[PDB]
């Protein structure tokens, strides 16, 4: 099986196939897809939004970053 | 979750006086619209079901890519989720309905659903048109001005209701875009 | 079995709360509404065998092909469970009339008839058919009463949308 | 009508139970049934349905059963398709 | 989507273990059967036009109420939907004999299709008429070969169990 | 209705006399160039529909104006009463050439077609369009005899002849 | 989408500044024309399917050389698609009639056609004789009025400036 950590950042599937129990929207929002950004090689990408972030996975809002 | 009632309150605890007189005045107008309200909310009720059969069919035949092999809808499973959202959305207008305040369609259903109709890949102008087509099926229920059902009522003006209940789905067809 | 009481009694004890004076509005509300879904529930009690005959005999004048071949009722036997089942919606009608809520209708008929109903392969149809003959076979003034009237067709309605 | 009709006499047999029934004799048809225009409101009397399929169950199957779309050949699905848009 | 492959590999994944030998044997079997399974496939991609036509045509003419009134078929487009169903089923039946489990045709045919079903006022007896049809219009040495046209038979029999 | 033997048994029937030895080589003829004829008449009541098809889909694909107002096949009926028309011509070109004389085609299709099309506003020239699209498209060696071919492609032609 | 209403609270909004008197005077001159706007809507609503038809048959009446070999409608489907067209720039100039700017077909129709046109080989000059074309079927009292007819020229006059 999978490992405590691995499974929270990795990905939730579909539903008629990964769970059958259908999912709060809160959960979408907050774990999610989690993909860190590579550091900025110019002045107008730095500080508009943070690097990769550790122990934290974050959902839904990498999407728009 | 706010009805008509906690908003009258907590304005009134944000400005930290007592209730008082014009904004009672406003409730009482709410108490004698009163059974214009629950018997509209018993029309969105006691035809909801055909209103969702309706909308998404209408969704699917005015945009044939969605039941094409690729789209969000093409799967049984797709459809079944997708008329179960159909359902679940007009369950929250029903109750924003009851309460005459939409705090319980912001909390409950509305926060955090643009985001996770990107995080899913469904297209946005498409559940939008659903709901337009939920608003003015919904509105000619409401008004009893269906084709197909014509329920005896007593006779009375309900243009303001009308108009809030078109509120209350512009609310979520402009969340959703 | 869902009513006014047992939605405010069940709310409030799972608050664990003493029942205030909002769970005392709802009932007041009940025993404001009760007089309609009584007269309802009364009439129902009245001619219900001529609303179970005449709606199964629109409903096997519609759908003409279950006493045909039929992989449906295909003897006297199966109208008679036809009609068994029509009283039983009546039956059940009558006890949400009573209660005032979809309780018993919900927990007794409408909970888990979809697994019978694809099982033995029922249509559901049919029944859609029985039940929409029945509302339009309602009157304003004529038979029950206006406001009790409505009351009666919601509980019809909520049958119809937890069937299709 | 023999230069025009050539060998078409029609028997009697025939030409009664023909498309011209009511136009070859029209005279004896023996008590037409008349149906009087009440009004709804009194029923006036004493009836019975004493039948089987009730009266109003009859006339909903009738008016549900009416006419069928009659399916035509050139709408027919081919192999392969495009469901059409609105 | 469920096959052999992903039995084993889910398993022994489960199990956090090396594959041994039992999954070895497991897809040993796989391609032991699997000549049959391409075979039938290989044939239904050649004749299925007409397999959806007869199937289709016999299914409306059993059921000929859905283009009377209809709530069901009730025009030229809605047969057009009709026959793109069943050459869905087809296709679903293809992939699940080229998969070799009933993988495909589950997750995307038979996953809740039932409320779709029921919600769409769409019957499930009509399909069974279907594909009934075909199984009966099977051949034991002409059309197929008789042991890759008992893994055909499988499939739709599994198609039919999971709608009826 | 026109035919070798007919033209024959009214030929001598208007001289009064038995047929002599001339009406029997016309017959003879008859039964000569039969096999051609009817070999031509099966394979049209085999693929009837798809001619019918094609004829009517290049008969719109040259005149798109057809389906312009109010001026001809506009809706989806006179749609169909076109296909159906055609459907009549090639029936008829079935029994003419079952017949081998253009008697049945002639005095069913023929007579009284000028009389009818300009009251009603239909144009032959699309007519003509259809029947050249499948004059031209069919091919002499591939879907039947030569010899077939030719009585096809001759009845064909006296129906463009006598249309306009 | 560019109107009055998006150019004086765009430009104060630039500014950071109040909307002063100027702008107040800028929408009262868009009230002030906005009648004769939306009577030119209201016709154009009114009768575009003959308008876009007219325009796209005289169209082809000019360059028949498109519907020939062609490097263009080349079917009756892609003709369709030159009546879509003509159809969605009727529509755009619907849109800008009731904004009463060029707003919605600038940024609907003209932003971005061209590098469609050059890449899918459609010329412009054919669009632009179908515009000059329903141009020349104005009329000066009788279809609309003269002065938002004057409008209307004005709008398709654009469509052809952003053209050509
Ligand atoms: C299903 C797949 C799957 C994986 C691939 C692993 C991945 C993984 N590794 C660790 C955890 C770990 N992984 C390593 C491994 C490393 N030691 C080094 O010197 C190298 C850089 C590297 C081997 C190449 C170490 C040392 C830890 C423990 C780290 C620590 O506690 O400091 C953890 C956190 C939980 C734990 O402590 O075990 C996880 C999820 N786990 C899974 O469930
Ligand atoms: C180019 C250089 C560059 C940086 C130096 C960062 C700096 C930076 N980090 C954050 C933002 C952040 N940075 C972190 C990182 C973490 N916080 C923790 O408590 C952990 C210890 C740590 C990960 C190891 C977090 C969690 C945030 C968001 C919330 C916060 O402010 O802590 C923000 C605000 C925007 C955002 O939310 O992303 C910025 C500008 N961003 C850049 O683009
Ligand atoms: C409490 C409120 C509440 C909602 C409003 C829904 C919202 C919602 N919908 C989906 C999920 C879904 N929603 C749809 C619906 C769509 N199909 C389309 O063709 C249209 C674009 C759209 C209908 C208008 C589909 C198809 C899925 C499944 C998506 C997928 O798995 O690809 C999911 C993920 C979980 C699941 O798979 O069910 C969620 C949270 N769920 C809730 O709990
Ligand atoms: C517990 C649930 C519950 C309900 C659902 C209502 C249903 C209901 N509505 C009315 C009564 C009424 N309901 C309406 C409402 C309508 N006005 C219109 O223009 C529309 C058709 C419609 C709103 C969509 C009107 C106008 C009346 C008064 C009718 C009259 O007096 O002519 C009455 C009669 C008593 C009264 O006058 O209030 C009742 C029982 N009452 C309840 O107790
Ligand atoms: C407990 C609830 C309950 C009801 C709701 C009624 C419903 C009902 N109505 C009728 C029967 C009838 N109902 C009507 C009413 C109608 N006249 C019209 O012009 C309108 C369409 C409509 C009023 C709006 C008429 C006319 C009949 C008699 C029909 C006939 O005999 O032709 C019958 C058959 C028995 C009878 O003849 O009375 C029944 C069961 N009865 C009940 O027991
Ligand atoms: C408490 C409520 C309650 C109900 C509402 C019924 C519902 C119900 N009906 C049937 C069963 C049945 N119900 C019908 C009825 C039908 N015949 C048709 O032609 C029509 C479609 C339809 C009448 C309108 C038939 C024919 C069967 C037997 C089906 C069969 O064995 O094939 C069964 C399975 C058990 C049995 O065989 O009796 C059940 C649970 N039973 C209950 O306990
Ligand atoms: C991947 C697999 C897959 C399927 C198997 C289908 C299943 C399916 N069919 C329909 C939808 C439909 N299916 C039919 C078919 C029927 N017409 C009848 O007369 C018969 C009862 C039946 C053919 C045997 C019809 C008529 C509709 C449209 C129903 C309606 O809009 O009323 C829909 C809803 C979306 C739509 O309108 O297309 C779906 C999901 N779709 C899929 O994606
Ligand atoms: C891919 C799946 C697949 C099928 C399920 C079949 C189904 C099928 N069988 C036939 C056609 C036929 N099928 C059979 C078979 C037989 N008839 C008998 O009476 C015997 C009992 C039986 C052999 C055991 C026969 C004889 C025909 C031709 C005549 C007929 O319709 O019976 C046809 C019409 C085309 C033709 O003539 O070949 C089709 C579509 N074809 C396929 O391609
Ligand atoms: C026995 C042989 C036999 C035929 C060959 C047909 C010929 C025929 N067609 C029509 C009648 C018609 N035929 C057509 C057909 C056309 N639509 C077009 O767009 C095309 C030009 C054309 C198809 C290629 C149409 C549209 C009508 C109806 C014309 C009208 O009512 O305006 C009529 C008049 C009666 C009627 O309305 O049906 C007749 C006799 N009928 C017969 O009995
Ligand atoms: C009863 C009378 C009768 C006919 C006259 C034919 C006419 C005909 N030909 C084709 C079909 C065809 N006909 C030809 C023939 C041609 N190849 C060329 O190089 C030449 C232009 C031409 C021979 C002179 C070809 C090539 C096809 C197949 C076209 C394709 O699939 O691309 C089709 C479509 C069905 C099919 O594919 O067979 C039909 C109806 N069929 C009939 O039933
Ligand atoms: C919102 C506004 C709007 C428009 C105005 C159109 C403009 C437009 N037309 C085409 C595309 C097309 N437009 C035409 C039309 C033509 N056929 C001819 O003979 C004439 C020259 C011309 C009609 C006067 C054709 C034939 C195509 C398809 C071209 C091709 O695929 O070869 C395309 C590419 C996408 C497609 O294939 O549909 C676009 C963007 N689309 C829009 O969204
Ligand atoms: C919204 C934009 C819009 C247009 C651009 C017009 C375009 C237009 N004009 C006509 C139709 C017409 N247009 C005119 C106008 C005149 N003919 C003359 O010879 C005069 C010089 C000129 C007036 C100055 C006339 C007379 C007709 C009818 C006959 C004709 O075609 O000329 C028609 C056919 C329908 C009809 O008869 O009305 C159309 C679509 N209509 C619209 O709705
Ligand atoms: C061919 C593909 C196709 C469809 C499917 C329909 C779907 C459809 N229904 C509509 C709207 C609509 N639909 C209904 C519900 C419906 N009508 C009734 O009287 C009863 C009993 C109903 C359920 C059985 C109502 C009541 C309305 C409002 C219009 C009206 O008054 O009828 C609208 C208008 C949307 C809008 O206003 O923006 C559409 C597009 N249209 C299509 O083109």
């Amino acid at each position: 099986v999978v490992d405590p950590f691995q499974r929270k950042f990795q990905s939730i599937g579909k539903i008629g196939i990964d769970y059958s129990r259908p999912k709060k929207l809160a959960t979408y929002k907050r774990v999610g897809y989690s993909v860190g950004l590579d550091f900025p090689n110019a002045v107008s990408m730095a500080g508009h939004y943070s690097l990769t972030d550790c122990t934290r996975a974050g959902g839904a809002a990498k999407i728009l970053m | 979750m706010l009805d008509a009632f906690s908003r009258v309150v907590v304005n009134s605890d944000s400005k930290a006086a007592y209730v008082g007189g014009s904004d009672l005045q406003s409730l009482k107008t709410f108490i004698s619209d009163g059974n214009k309200r629950l018997d509209a909310v018993n029309c969105i009720v006691s035809n909801a079901s055909c209103i969702v059969s309706d909308a998404i069919s209408g969704m699917i035949c005015e945009n044939p890519g969605l039941i094409a092999p690729g789209g969000n809808c093409y799967t049984n499973r797709r459809m079944a989720a997708c008329l179960r959202d159909g359902e679940i959305i007009l369950r929250y207008v029903s109750y924003a309905l009851l309460a005459g305040d939409s705090s319980v369609l912001d909390d409950r259903c509305l926060n955090g659903l643009k985001e996770t109709y990107i995080a899913l890949g469904v297209p946005t102008a498409s559940t939008s048109r659903a709901v337009s087509i939920m608003k003015a099926a919904s509105t000619a229920f409401i008004m009893n001005t269906a084709s197909g059902r014509k329920i005896e009522i007593a006779a009375g003006d309900c243009q303001a209701l009308q108009s809030e209940a078109a509120a209350y789905f512009d609310k979520v067809g402009s969340a959703v875009d | 079995m869902k009513s006014v009481i047992t939605t405010t009694i069940s709310a409030a004890d799972a608050a664990g709360r003493f029942p205030s004076s909002s769970d005392l509005e709802s009932i007041q509300g009940n025993i404001q509404r009760a007089s309609a879904r009584l007269e309802a529930a009364e009439k129902l009690s009245g001619n219900h065998e001529a609303v179970v005959k005449e709606a199964g005999d629109a409903c096997f004048a519609k759908y003409s092909y279950l006493k045909n071949s039929g992989e449906a009722g295909d003897s006297q036997e199966k109208i008679n469970k036809c009609y068994r089942d029509v009283d039983h919606y009546m039956r059940l009608i009558n006890y949400s009339l009573v209660v005032g809520g979809t309780g018993p209708l919900d927990e007794w008929g409408i909970a888990g008839s979809r697994e019978v109903y694809r099982t033995l392969n029922l249509p559901g149809s049919a029944y859609i058919a029985s039940f929409t003959f029945t509302r339009d076979r309602l009157c304003v003034p004529r038979d029950m009463s206006s406001q009790a009237g409505v009351e009666f067709v919601a509980a019809l309605d909520y049958v119809i949308n937890s069937l299709s | 009508p023999e230069l025009v009709v050539g060998n078409k006499s029609m028997t009697v047999a025939e030409q009664v139970n023909g498309v011209n029934a009511e136009s070859y004799w029209p005279s004896s048809k023996v008590r037409p049934a008349v149906a009087r225009g009440t009004s709804p409101w009194m029923g006036l009397g004493v009836v019975k349905s004493y039948a089987a399929m009730s009266e109003a169950a009859m006339a909903y199957g009738i008016e549900q059963q009416s006419k069928p779309y009659v399916p035509q050949k050139y709408e027919g699905w081919s192999s392969g398709w495009k469901p059409k848009s609105s």
